[PDB]
């Protein structure tokens, strides 16, 4: 999955079959980094509109 | 005690197995904080269910 | 419907050779111990021999010695028996019978003997 943004660490637990997760709007809530098992989620560069 | 070829001599415990048939249907699925399915609604099951 | 077919009968010249063979319908011929029973004209039944599921152990009765050989062919579904000589024993009717005692039945510590369940049609040996 390709994107633009910042990456923030998190401790969201996941089911055994899928380390990757999807949000309730089916957006990627968190995708696990391949080399490092730490949970890393995408946060936009643009926060709530100024 | 009885010979193998005859039906007798193959005694086992009393076990009952269920068989159902799948028909195409549309089911809403409810997940939970941890990510496991807890409740479902079948549309054809009831007018309330619809 | 289980049926064992006898063959190789008829009166021949007495001595030195005679062919017997017993077939078996279905695919349950192999792995079942089989015995040959000869019916005397007026003296009751008698024994010939016994062969196991694989033929490793074979045993013969005391009535005849050194004249009988028993073998089973798995593919042809027919068991073969041979008499190397023909003695004064004439007009004897030979049956082939299947006994359900399988390898597993004597493999288990249990010491059990079943009965000769199904028999053949019979044949004439002179
Ligand atoms: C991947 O392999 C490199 C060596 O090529 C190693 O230094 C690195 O720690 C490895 N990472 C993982 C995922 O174990
Ligand atoms: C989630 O899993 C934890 C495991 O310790 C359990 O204690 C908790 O009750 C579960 N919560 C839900 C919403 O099932
Ligand atoms: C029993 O099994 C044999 C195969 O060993 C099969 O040929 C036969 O049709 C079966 N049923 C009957 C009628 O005994």
């Amino acid at each position: 999955l390709t994107g633009t943004g910042v990456l923030t660490e998190s401790n969201k637990k996941f089911l055994p079959f899928q380390q990757f997760g999807r949000d309730i709007a089916d957006t990627t809530d968190a995708v696990r980094d391949p080399q490092t098992l730490e949970i890393l989620d995408i946060t936009p560069c643009s926060f709530g509109g100024v | 005690l009885t010979p193998g070829d005859s039906s007798s001599g193959w005694t086992a415990g009393a076990a009952a197995y269920y068989v159902g048939y799948l028909q195409p249907r549309t089911f809403l699925l409810k997940y939970n904080e941890n990510g496991t399915i807890t409740d479902a609604v079948d549309c054809a099951l009831d007018p309330l269910s619809e | 419907q289980v049926q064992l077919v006898e063959s190789g009968g008829g009166v021949v010249q007495p001595g030195r050779s005679l062919r017997l063979s017993c077939a078996a319908s279905g695919l349950t011929f192999s792995s079942y111990v089989m015995h040959w029973v000869r019916q005397a004209p007026g003296k009751g039944l008698d024994w010939v021999g016994v062969i196991w599921y694989d033929g490793s152990k074979k045993y013969y009765a005391d009535s005849v010695k050194g004249r009988f050989t028993i073998s089973r062919d798995n593919s042809k579904n027919t068991l073969y028996l041979q008499m190397n000589s023909l003695r004064a024993e004439d007009t004897a009717v030979y049956y082939c019978a299947r006994d359900p005692r399988d390898y597993y039945d004597f493999w288990s510590g249990y010491d059990y003997y079943y009965g000769l369940d199904v028999w053949g049609q019979g044949t004439t040996v002179t």
